[PDB]
């Protein structure tokens, strides 16, 4: 938001970035935790 | 805004009012002054919505 | 079943000599895991009652060490009366013994 | 047999009502505690629980038998057929011997006539804990106790030189705080019925900041960043900015309710509501700074433009000054 | 819906299965949730094509009480 | 769960179990008030502790248990995950709507 209005194309881009980033990273940490834990 | 969060604290009233009494079977006057109030602010939120 | 692996199986040793024999268990043995001496033609005798108890008339030179699972004797000065066979046996279930294991002198 | 011609020898023309040397000079008690646990420190209603196994040695020259055996070793039977010193403790709330499956007491006489009384007890005694410093404190609060009905000149009570001993400190029931050693006393205290010898064990503990930590140090200063973030928001959304701020300040109220239930009614302010409040100032002031800069961006707009740059700063340093203020001032003390 | 399971969850003991009123909590929740989400998508493409928008919408607005009620009669026949 | 004798040292009092220590201690089949746990077997031991007025046998007894998953997960890692996917839901609304995604 604060992006907006001075650089939208960067905005974007990380809006973009961010859209696929937080998936991918909780998932990976969905799996190394469960797997940490339930092989312990 | 105005008709969600009055429906949520008509929610967390009755919640929060059933429990003073025992678990009953059968509705008291506070459940049914409850409900007809319940039903006043969900009438109010459809008015909203048809309007 | 427990089974219980002795090592070694079969061992030398001279006079004078600390010695270690081992005792290892498949499964939860807590502390009545007992060493048996037996000279040849005789009966076994009880030399260690439970992990680490010695029982009466046992000289003070034998000594166990006990686990839930690993097993040790050590006998510190040795004379020439300890050339027997050694067995460990387990009696937390139905009683299963070791190998043995033979001294002998060289 | 042998021991029961003892005993009943020993029983006939005895009185358990009367204490040894009656008129003659007072009775010297040796006392032993082991402590087993220390329980639960709750401070709401200002107690702790303890588990000892609690001794007593004496001498009782009726009890003197001459014999090939030394000692008399007993159960519990015998202990109400001789006599037993009221030891009591006097800053306790609640406490009871043990009685499965048998009564958990012993007595052992021996050649000379001194007998040793060994009985455990689980205490819930009680001490005023001044929770000032709160959660960053240090307690030492004691477990008293001294005869009951027999006066300075009667009774005299004497620790011995491995007097009190502690277990294995790791298997004990203290979560939120911290062993860290004992002392013992000895006193005379008047009272309405006579002069008293009571005896004393201060435990000393320390508060272990890892509870009280994760449940309100971090959320609290995580609801102020968040707080924190409305200022890099565009000053036109409006609703945004009303919204995040008054909705911090919700979450500010609850957890800090939420969070007062672990401590007493105490009526002082400790340093966990001192910290607890600045942070609801904190999040009152980034929201009142808003509204004034909405107000200002309509009145005169060359004062509105770099207040928020001013504020962008001024937030984050003054709640660092005061985290090291506060810190250094909780931890010095 | 949070707020309405929360205050249930504190009177029931601590069992790991999943109890009858817990399932019609978590149908209830999930209605909700696909709803919020439903929304975002058509969000989501509301500037580009207003045509498969409004259509998402009506879709929703006949659909949603269908479901829910073939939710409701599966769950009071089984439980039943 | 360790038992032995008050009063009575181990050169007065000793005990013992009456059958084989594996079979000694019998927990039952319909025997089980847990909720939150799961019992997967016991073991027995025998000791001596040292006190301040002699040597007592000791008769432990242990009891292993294993907690169930399934009430947690449903009350906190179930809702956690759905948060932070609520959260992720944030990040396909337009540029245009900052109440929304506040
Ligand atoms: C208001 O009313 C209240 C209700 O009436 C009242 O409370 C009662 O107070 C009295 C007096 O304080 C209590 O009486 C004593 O209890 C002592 C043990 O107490 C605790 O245990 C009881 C339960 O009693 C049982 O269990 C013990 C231990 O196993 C047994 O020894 C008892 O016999 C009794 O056993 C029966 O029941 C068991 C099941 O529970 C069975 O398994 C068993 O087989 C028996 O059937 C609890 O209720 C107590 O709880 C209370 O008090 C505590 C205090 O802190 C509270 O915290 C708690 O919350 C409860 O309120 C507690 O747990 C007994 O030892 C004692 O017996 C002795 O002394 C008297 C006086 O000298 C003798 O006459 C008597 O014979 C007993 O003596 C012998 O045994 C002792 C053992 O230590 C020997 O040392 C002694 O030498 C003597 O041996 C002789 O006899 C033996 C045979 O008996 C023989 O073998 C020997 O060889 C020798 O000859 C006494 O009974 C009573 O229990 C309370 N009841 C309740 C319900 O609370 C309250 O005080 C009133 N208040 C006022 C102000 O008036
Ligand atoms: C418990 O009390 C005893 C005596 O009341 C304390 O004992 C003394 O220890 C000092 C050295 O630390 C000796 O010089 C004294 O002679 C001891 N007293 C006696 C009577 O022998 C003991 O230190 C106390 N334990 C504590 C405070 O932990
Ligand atoms: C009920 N409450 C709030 O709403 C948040 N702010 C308050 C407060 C805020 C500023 C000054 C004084 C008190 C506070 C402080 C505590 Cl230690 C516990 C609950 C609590
Ligand atoms: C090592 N030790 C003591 O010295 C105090 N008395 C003993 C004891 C006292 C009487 C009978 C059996 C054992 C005891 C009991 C426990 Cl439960 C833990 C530690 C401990
Ligand atoms: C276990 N569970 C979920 O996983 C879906 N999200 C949760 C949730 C999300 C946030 C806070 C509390 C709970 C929820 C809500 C209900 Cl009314 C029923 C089941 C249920």
């Amino acid at each position: 938001n604060y992006f907006t209005k001075s650089q939208p194309a960067r905005a974007a881009k990380i809006d973009r970035l961010s859209r696929i980033a937080f998936p991918l990273l909780f998932g990976i940490f969905n799996l190394v935790y469960w797997a940490t834990y339930l092989n312990r | 805004v105005f008709g969600v969060t009055t429906v949520l604290t008509m929610t967390t009233l009755s919640i929060s009012a059933r429990n003073s009494l025992p678990k009953v079977a059968y509705a008291t006057a506070m459940d049914w002054f409850i409900a007809v109030c319940y039903a006043f602010v969900f009438s109010a939120l459809i008015e909203f919505a048809t309007v | 079943n427990i089974v219980m692996t002795q090592s070694p199986k079969s061992m030398s040793m001279s006079v004078g000599e600390r010695v270690t024999l081992s005792c290892k268990a498949s499964e939860y043995v807590g502390t009545y895991v007992s060493w048996y001496q037996q000279k040849p033609e005789q009966s076994p005798k009880l030399l260690i009652y439970g992990a680490s108890n010695r029982y009466t008339g046992v000289p003070d030179r034998f000594t166990g060490s006990g686990s839930a699972t690993d097993f040790t004797l050590t006998i510190g000065s040795v004379q020439a009366e300890d050339l027997a066979d050694y067995h460990c046996g387990q009696s937390y279930s139905y009683p299963t013994f070791g190998a043995g294991t033979k001294l002998e002198l060289k | 047999g042998d021991v029961t011609v003892i005993l009943n020898n020993l029983l006939e023309g005895y009185d358990n009502k009367l204490r040894p040397d009656i008129g003659v000079k007072p009775t010297l008690i040796h006392t032993d505690m082991y402590v087993n646990s220390i329980g639960p420190v709750n401070a709401i209603n200002m107690e702790y629980t303890i588990d000892i196994f609690f001794a007593q040695t004496w001498y009782d020259r009726r009890l003197k038998f001459n014999s090939t055996i030394k000692v008399l070793r007993l159960n519990s039977n015998m202990v109400g057929k001789i006599w037993i010193p009221d030891t009591f403790f006097r800053n306790s709330k609640k406490a009871d011997a043990h009685w499965i499956t048998t009564p958990n007491r012993m007595l052992r006489i021996w050649n000379d006539g001194r007998v040793l009384y060994t009985l455990r007890l689980t205490i819930d005694a009680e001490c005023q804990l001044q929770l000032h410093n709160f959660p960053m404190d240090e307690h030492s609060c004691p477990l008293e106790f001294s005869s009951y009905g027999y006066p300075r000149e009667e009774i005299v009570y004497q620790w011995k030189r491995s007097s009190v001993e502690v277990g294995d400190t790791r298997s004990w029931r203290l979560y939120q705080f911290s062993f860290v050693g004992l002392r013992n006393t000895t006193e005379v205290v008047k009272t309405t019925s006579g002069d008293y010898v009571v005896m004393s064990v201060y435990f000393d503990l320390s508060r272990r900041m890892g509870y009280f930590t994760i449940q309100t140090y971090i959320p609290c200063t995580l609801i102020v960043v968040l707080s924190w973030v409305s200022f890099w928001i565009n000053k036109d959304a409006v609703p945004a900015r009303t919204s995040l701020g008054i909705t911090t300040v919700l979450t500010m109220t609850t957890l800090s309710t939420i969070a007062r239930k672990s401590l007493p009614k105490v009526s002082y302010v400790t340093a966990m509501d001192l910290f607890v409040s600045v942070c609801f100032i904190f999040v009152f002031s980034a929201l009142v700074e808003y509204g004034t800069l909405h107000y200002f961006v309509s009145s005169q707009p060359a004062r509105a433009a770099k207040m928020d740059s001013y504020a962008r700063i001024f937030f984050p340093t003054a709640f660092c000054l005061f985290n090291l203020v506060y810190w250094v001032s909780y931890l010095y003390l | 819906m949070t707020t309405i399971n929360t205050h249930l969850r504190e009177t029931l003991p601590k069992i790991p299965y999943v109890k009858a009123i817990d399932m019609y909590l978590m149908g209830c929740f999930v209605f909700v949730f696909m709803a919020l989400l439903e929304y975002a998508l058509v969000n989501y493409i509301f500037f580009s094509q207003p045509a498969r928008a409004a259509a998402i919408d009506r879709w929703s607005r006949i659909f949603f009480p269908v479901v829910f009620s073939f939710f409701n009669i599966v769950y009071w026949l089984y439980y039943v | 769960l360790k038992f032995g004798s008050y009063a009575y040292t181990r050169a007065e009092v000793v005990y013992e179990w009456t059958r084989e220590p594996a079979r000694s201690v019998v927990v039952a089949e319909d025997g089980s008030r847990l909720n939150q746990y799961d019992l997967l077997g016991q073991t027995v031991d025998s000791g001596i502790v040292q006190s301040s007025t002699g040597e007592y046998v000791v008769m432990t007894t242990h009891f292993h248990l294993k907690r169930k998953i399934g009430y947690f997960v449903i009350q906190t890692y179930l809702p956690c995950i759905m948060t932070v996917i609520l959260s992720q839901v944030s990040f396909w609304l337009n540029r245009e709507s900052v109440p929304a995604r506040t």
